[PDB]
């Protein structure tokens, strides 16, 4: 009830962003159109190219974002664009940037997962500077993957169903749906994004506060999903591609109270996945054994495969 | 800005007896893991 209640502010606080603009994106002249489009392409390329190999590139694109944000001018397709006296414009770009974190986490990050820590960094500098993007952040992500909040969307009548695919999160075109192993993969990459955002802190700056969306978020989504009876593939997957992600960091931070969570899971909500999951979709749950039956006997989470290196933060 | 908690570790006080107790176990109970975090104190056990 606290947590939906939380959802539901970020949820109607990004309904406010959609109407504050309102005329920005409905409009039919031409320089009302080349705007729009100007400011929602020079606000999404810098995070395209965030796949990146050295820490030299990486600040490049985040300050190319900082300035086009803060009012700076910003180098686009041919000329420089500008946002100072677009008051729709600032509103529209902290969505559009918003938005554009999550789709990368959806159609990079799940085909690629170690594209999620150079995007993770990176987008929490900008929410640390403005708070604002990093609330529209949790709105996206929140809406294509209810998961990550976490909260299992319920059966619902009166609905039509449609509209019940899409509140689970699943790409439908007018006609169809996608199908479950490229949404399933979809929604792995956009918590193996969230998974590294509350874990990584962009190191330029000297920043004096705390992390925006801090490493605690981390031990209640584990706790919350925990609490409550597993989905029969999608749980034991995203369960899996976090704690690679963000166990190390949880182990760190929260030494035996991390363990004692781990030495619960494997006696207790394993169990608990084995009723609910047909033998035909054990795959998820089998890779969940695996990933725990080492780190348990290791005593050690490993690090997570691509995560940025003293070398990276050279070059 | 939406309200939002950003505490890393909940003081031992405030805390309610019963996420307390779960923390001091050596083993959770299945259901009823706290939702905060846990606290400084018991980092160590
Ligand atoms: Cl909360």
């Amino acid at each position: 009830d606290i947590t939906m209640q939380w959802y539901q502010q970020l949820q109607d606080a990004s309904m406010q962003c959609v109407l504050t603009f309102e005329g920005l994106t409905n409009s039919k002249d031409s320089q009302a159109k080349k705007i729009k489009m100007d400011l929602q392409k020079a606000a999404t390329i810098p995070v395209s190219q965030i796949s990146t190999i050295a820490g030299s590139k990486l600040k490049e694109i985040f300050d190319k974002i900082h300035s086009l944000l803060s009012g700076k001018p910003v180098q686009s397709g041919g000329r420089s664009v500008s946002v100072t006296l677009n008051p729709q414009g600032l509103d529209f770009v902290q969505y559009k940037l918003a938005e554009k974190f999550v789709k990368q986490g959806e159609e990079e990050v799940a085909s690629h997962h170690e594209a999620a820590f150079p995007i993770a960094v990176v987008a929490s500098g900008i929410w640390e500077l403005h708070p604002r993007v990093g609330d529209l952040i949790l709105a996206h992500l929140h809406k294509k993957c209810p998961y990550s909040v976490p909260f299992y969307p319920t059966f619902k009548e009166g609905m039509a169903l449609e509209d019940y695919q899409r509140m689970l999160g699943y790409q439908v075109k007018d006609s169809k749906v996608e199908q479950q192993d490229n949404f399933l993969k979809r929604m792995s990459g956009m918590i193996r994004l969230y998974a590294a955002i509350i874990q990584l802190r962009w190191p330029y700056g000297n920043r004096q506060e705390i992390h925006p969306h801090g490493l605690n978020h981390g031990w209640r989504w584990l706790a919350q999903i925990l609490n409550m009876e597993p989905l029969s593939d999608v749980t034991a997957t995203l369960l899996f591609d976090f704690l690679e992600v963000c166990g190390n960091a949880l182990m760190k931070q929260y030494q035996v109270q991390f363990w004692k969570m781990l030495i619960l899971i494997k006696e207790d909500y394993f169990p608990r996945i084995e009723a609910i999951t047909s033998s035909g979709q054990m795959g998820s749950f089998i890779r969940l054994k695996q990933f725990l039956e080492k780190c348990l006997q290791h005593k050690d989470i490993p690090v997570p495969k691509g995560f940025l290196t003293s070398s990276f933060w050279r070059s | 800005i939406i309200a939002t908690d950003n505490v890393l570790f909940t003081p031992r006080d405030k805390l309610t007896v019963e996420e307390l107790e779960q923390f001091q176990s050596k083993k959770f109970t299945l259901g009823k893991i706290p939702l905060k975090p846990p606290p400084l104190e018991l980092l160590n056990v």
